[PDB]
C-alpha cells in the first residue's frame, strides 16, 4: 500500500489535510520534526489494525504515507460529526433514525469484536454521519487487538470506564469497556445533553466516577418511549464488567424493538 | 505608567499580528515595538455559549493591579478563542523550577506575599476564587513582581474547560473533590500545596486517580523539624489543614509572623535573576 | 480484508434471481472443476486490491463446500434498468455526476493496474441512486510484462460494448486501457441518448461483421442538442476506431472537471 | 382441449433451456423453453400479443403449439413434446445421415418453407439443424421461428452462438428474402451430409462466409445430382439462387419422393426404444 508524495496534493485544511488522490480523500498527517520510535511503532501498530478493517459502517482505509510526515490517506467524508450535529448545530432527529443510527454503529462494533479489535476510544467525535443516513467509525490510532503493561490514557473522560478510570488491572480494557463507552453514547444520543452536566469540575468527575458514587440520570428520557429501550439504557450502563451485555444480544433488542411498529 | 501603553495600542486584528515563537504563543505588534502574549483555546460549542463567553470575558478590563497580570483585548478567530495579555520575560516559576531545581526560602515568601495580596484584591473588588493556583499559573518578569493568571472569572468557560486536559499533576483542594462547599480555602489549600512543591522540587511520595485517593484519604506530606526552622513548618501546616473550618482565612495569614518578617527583609529579585541568567 | 468465513451465513434454498444473504447486515453472496478455480481465485486476487468509493467493496470468501464470494450489498437498481427498464427522467447534473464517477473509478483501477475488460451497464450499480459501485470482476485481470505471453479467451459476453480490434481478436491480447476506454464510451453513448446501440439492426452478427470491419459507429446525431459541446466531443473521441487516438483517463477526468467549472 | 396456461400447472420431468413438462388436468407431455429478457412490462404483453399468432400454425411440418405466458420474470413458451430429437443430437448419435434421409429432410424443410410462405408470408431466419426436430412416427417438423419482430428485436442482445450459418447478404444489410432461408438450408445439408464443417474465432467464420465461396463436396462419395443440388444452393449471388418452385421441380426431390424409406424404422433403431 505504498503511495508516493507526488501524486497526492494537499489542497485545503479545515493535523487533518482536505486532499485530492483519485478523488476527495482526508489525510491524517502527523507534523513531527522529531519523529521517536514510539511514533514508529503506533503507525505500525494504526496502520496493522487498519488493514483488516472492511466492512460499510467503518472509515474506509486507503493508503499511508512515509516520507516527510507520517501521513494516513483515507476517504473524505461529507457532512460532521455526531458531536457537531449534537452538541453544536441541534439538528432535530426524529426517534426512528435514531435508532437506526445506534443499531448501525452497534454493527460496526460488533463487526470490530468479531476480526477482533479493540476501539479503545469510542466517542462522540469518532461519529461520522456520512450524507446524513450512514455512519463511519474512525481514528484507529489507539485500536488495538488482544493476544504488558497499559499505556496511560488520553482521551476525553466521559466516555472512560470505572475500572479504566481505576486502572486497578494490567489490562483493564476489554470489550466491556467499549460496550459502556457505546452505553455513554446511547444515553446522550437519546437526551441530547452531555452526561453530568451539573458538575464543572474534571478532577471531580474522575473521582466521582473512580469511587462509584456518580452515575448517569435516565431523568431526561421522555415517557413516551418503549420500556424496552430504557430498560437497555439501564443494562448497558451497569458498573460492574461481568453482567454487561455483548454486543450480539444488543443488536437482537434493537432489532425485536424496531420489529414491532405497526 | 503601563496604563497609557494600551491608550497608544488601538484595535487588534489577526492580520496585523505574525508567528514568532490549549497554546500559548507571544505576539508583537510592529509600529509599537511592544510584546504581548497569546492564548489560544480551542472549543466546540455554540455560538451563544461564545458570546456570552466574549461577554464575560470584557471584565477582565477592569481588572487592574500590580499583581495581576495585564490585559489588551479577546476576539474570535478561525473557530478559535484567542486571549490577548501582557507579556512576562521572565516565563512562569515552573519553568524556572526545572532550570533552578530549588528555590531559596525568601523568594518563597515573597511569592507567598504577593499571591496573598492578590488573593484579597479579587475577594475584594470582584468577589470571586481563583480556583486554578498552580506554580503554571503564576508569573514573573525580569522586573521583580509577581502576578497571578487564568484564573476562574467567566463561569461559561469553566462549563466548556471543563472536559479537556487530562491531568497528570492536581493542586485542588478536596473539600471541592467531594463536591462540598469550596471556598477561598480551596485556594489557600492550592497555594500552599504549590510552595511546599517549589520548597522541595518534586512531589515527596502512579496515574491520576491515585493521586485523587491519595489526596482524600491522607494526609498532606510535612517537612522535617531539623533542617528549617519551625516557624516555616508552622506556615505550612496552618495552609495544609484538611478541614476548612480551622483551616487559617487570610486576614491571620497577613497577621502571621512569617510574612511580616519575609517584609521587613529587603530582598532584591530583579539582581538575582540577572545573576541567574547572566 | 482475507480469510474464510463459516455457516453465519444462511441458505435460502438447495443465472438465478436473488443470492442475498445476512452476514452482519444485508450483504451479497455469488453462487470443484478446476476452470471454476481459476477464475474464483483471479476474482480473489483482483478483490484483495480493490479499496475505494466507487468499487463494490469485497468482504471475503468461502472455499469449503461450494465457491462462494460474500461483498456489500447495494440499495437501488443497476445503470441498465435506470435507463431502459423503468427510465428515470434523469437530470444533466446527475449524468455527469455518474459520468465523472464512473471515469474516477476507472482512474483508480487503471493507476493501480487492473483490467476488468468487460464493461456494460448491468455492472453498473446505483447505491441509493446517488453513488455508483462498480462490480463482478469474474473477467478482471492484472497487467503484467508476460500478459503479452499468454493468450487470451473468448470474452463470450454481449457484442455492444466490446471494441473492434477486441472482436477481430488478431493480436494475441487486444485488450488495453483503450478498450476500457471505448467501453466507458459506450457507457457515455447510454447516458446520453438513453437507448442502446445499432438500435435499427435486430441481427447480432450483422453487428459484429459491421463494427469488426470498422464500416460501423454509433450514430453521434441522436445527442440532444442541450448536451454539452465538450460532451459531445469527449464521447465522440473515445469511440475512435483508431486504438492510439483515445484519450487516457487523466485527460477524460480533466475535461469533465473543467466542463463541470465552466457551467454557471 | 387445452385451455389456460399457468405456471402451477406444470410438473418438471426432464431436460432436453427445455424442460420437459406435463400439464396435470391433461396429462399429455410438452416441452417447456425458458429465455430470459430484461424488456420492459408492455413490450412483453405485446410479445405475449403476437406470439399467439401461432394459433392458426397448423401443418403436418410445423411444431404444434399450445400456449404462451409470463411468470416470475421468465417468458415461457410451451410447444408440443416430440421426442425424436433434433438433427444435432441425432447427428452426435448415429455419426453420419444418409443421403435418402438428406432428402426426406430436404422435402420436410422445403414444403415447411413453402406453406409458411403461402400461409402467413413470414420466413424462418435461423435455419440450423438445431431448429428441426424429428418425431418417433417419421414426421419432420420445423419450429422455433420469427413470427414478431418486437421478439426479434428483445432477443437481438444475448446467443452464445459460437458458429453462424448466417446468410452472406445478410452480413452488410442488403435486401432478404427466403433466398437466404435456402442457403442456410443447403449449410445445413452439407453440415450433416458430411457431419462437420468440413474444412476459428466467430469473426473470421463471418469473413470465410464474405469473401470466398463455399467449398464443394467430392463427386465420388455422393451422387451427383446432390452436388448440383447443393451448388444451386450455394450461389452467392442472391438472384442466381434457385427459388422454391425451382427446387420443386429438380431431380434429386423428385427421386427422393419416389423413394420408399423406412425413416421411422432407422430412427427408432437409432434410438432404441420399443414405445
Ligand atoms: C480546576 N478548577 S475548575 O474545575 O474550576 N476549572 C477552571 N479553573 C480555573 C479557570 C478556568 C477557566 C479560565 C481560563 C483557563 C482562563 C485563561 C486565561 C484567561 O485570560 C487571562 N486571565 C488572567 C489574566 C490575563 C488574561 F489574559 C482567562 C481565563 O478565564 C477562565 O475562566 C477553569 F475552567
Ligand atoms: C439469430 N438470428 S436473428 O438475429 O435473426 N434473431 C432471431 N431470429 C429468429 C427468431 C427470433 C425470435 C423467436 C424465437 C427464437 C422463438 C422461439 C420459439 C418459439 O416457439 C415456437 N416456435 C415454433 C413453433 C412452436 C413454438 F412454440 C417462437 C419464437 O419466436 C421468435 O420470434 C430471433 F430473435
Amino acid at each position: 500500500w505504498e503511495i508516493e508524495a507526488s501524486e497526492v496534493m494537499l489542497s485545503t485544511r479545515i493535523t487533518v489535510y482536505k486532499g485530492k488522490w483519485h478523488g476527495d480523500v482526508a489525510v491524517k498527517i502527523l507534523k513531527v520534526v522529531d519523529p521517536t520510535p514510539e511514533q514508529f511503532q503506533a503507525f505500525r501498530n494504526e496502520v496493522a489494525v487498519l488493514r483488516k478493517t472492511r466492512h460499510v459502517n467503518i472509515l474506509l482505509f486507503m493508503g499511508y504515507m512515509t516520507k516527510d510526515n507520517l501521513a494516513i490517506v483515507t476517504q473524505w467524508c461529507e457532512g460532521s460529526s455526531l458531536y457537531k450535529h449534537l452538541h453544536v448545530q441541534e439538528t432535530k432527529f426524529q426517534m426512528f433514525q435514531l435508532i437506526d443510527i445506534a443499531r448501525q454503529t452497534a454493527q460496526g462494533m460488533d463487526y470490530l469484536h468479531a476480526k477482533n479489535i479493540i476501539h479503545r476510544d469510542m466517542k462522540s467525535n469518532n461519529i461520522f454521519l456520512h450524507e446524513g443516513l450512514t455512519v463511519k467509525i474512525g481514528d484507529f490510532g489507539l485500536a488495538t487487538v488482544k493476544s504488558q503493561q497499559v499505556e496511560q490514557p488520553t482521551g476525553s473522560v466521559l466516555w472512560m470506564a470505572p475500572e479504566v478510570i481505576r486502572m486497578q488491572d494490567n489490562n483493564p480494557f476489554s470489550f466491556q469497556s467499549d460496550v459502556y463507552s457505546y452505553g455513554i453514547v446511547l444515553y446522550e444520543l437519546m437526551t441530547g445533553e452531555l452526561p453530568y452536566s451539573h458538575i464543572n469540575n474534571r478532577d471531580q468527575i474522575i473521582f466521582m466516577v473512580g469511587r462509584g458514587y456518580a452515575s448517569p440520570d435516565l431523568s431526561k428520557l421522555y415517557k413516551n418511549c418503549p420500556k424496552a429501550m430504557k430498560r437497555l439504557v439501564a443494562d448497558c450502563v451497569k458498573k460492574v464488567k461481568e453482567e454487561r451485555p455483548l454486543f450480539p444480544q444488543i443488536l437482537s433488542s434493537i432489532e425485536l424493538l424496531q420489529h414491532s411498529l405497526p | 505608567a503601563f496604563l497609557t501603553q494600551k491608550q497608544k495600542v488601538g484595535e487588534l486584528k489577526d492580520d496585523d499580528f505574525e508567528k514568532i515563537s490549549g497554546v500559548v504563543f507571544k505576539v508583537s505588534h510592529k509600529p509599537s515595538g511592544l510584546v504581548m502574549a497569546r492564548k489560544l483555546i480551542h472549543l466546540e460549542i455554540k455560538p451563544a455559549i461564545r458570546n456570552q463567553i466574549i461577554r464575560e470575558l470584557q471584565v477582565l478590563h477592569e481588572c487592574n493591579s500590580p499583581y495581576i497580570v495585564g490585559f489588551y483585548g479577546a476576539f474570535y478567530s478561525d473557530g478559535e478563542i484567542s486571549i490577548c495579555m501582557e507579556h512576562m520575560d521572565g516565563g512562569s516559576l515552573d519553568q524556572v523550577l526545572k532550570k533552578a531545581g530549588r528555590i531559596p526560602e525568601q523568594i518563597l515568601g515573597k511569592v507567598s506575599i504577593a499571591v496573598i495580596k492578590g488573593l484579597t484584591y479579587l475577594r475584594e473588588k470582584h468577589k470571586i476564587m481563583h480556583r486554578d493556583v498552580k506554580p503554571s499559573n503564576i508569573l514573573v518578569n525580569s522586573r521583580g513582581e509577581i502576578k497571578l493568571c487564568d484564573f476562574g472569572v467567566s463561569g461559561q468557560l469553566i462549563d466548556a474547560m471543563a472536559n479537556a486536559f487530562v491531568g497528570t499533576r492536581s493542586y485542588m483542594s478536596p473539600e471541592r473533590l467531594q463536591g462540598t462547599h469550596y471556598s477561598v480555602q480551596s485556594d489557600i489549600w492550592s497555594m500552599g500545596l504549590s510552595l511546599v512543591e517549589m520548597a522541595v522540587g518534586r512531589y515527596p511520595i502512579m496515574a491520576i486517580f491515585e493521586l485523587l485517593d491519595y489526596i482524600v484519604n491522607e494526609p498532606p506530606p510535612k517537612l522535617p523539624s531539623g533542617v528549617f526552622s519551625l516557624e516555616f513548618q508552622d506556615f505550612v501546616n496552618k495552609c495544609l489543614i484538611k478541614n476548612p473550618a480551622e483551616r487559617a482565612d487570610l486576614k491571620q495569614l497577613m497577621v502571621h509572623a512569617f510574612i511580616k518578617r519575609s517584609d521587613a527583609e529587603e530582598v532584591d529579585f530583579a539582581g538575582w535573576l540577572c545573576s541567574t541568567i547572566g
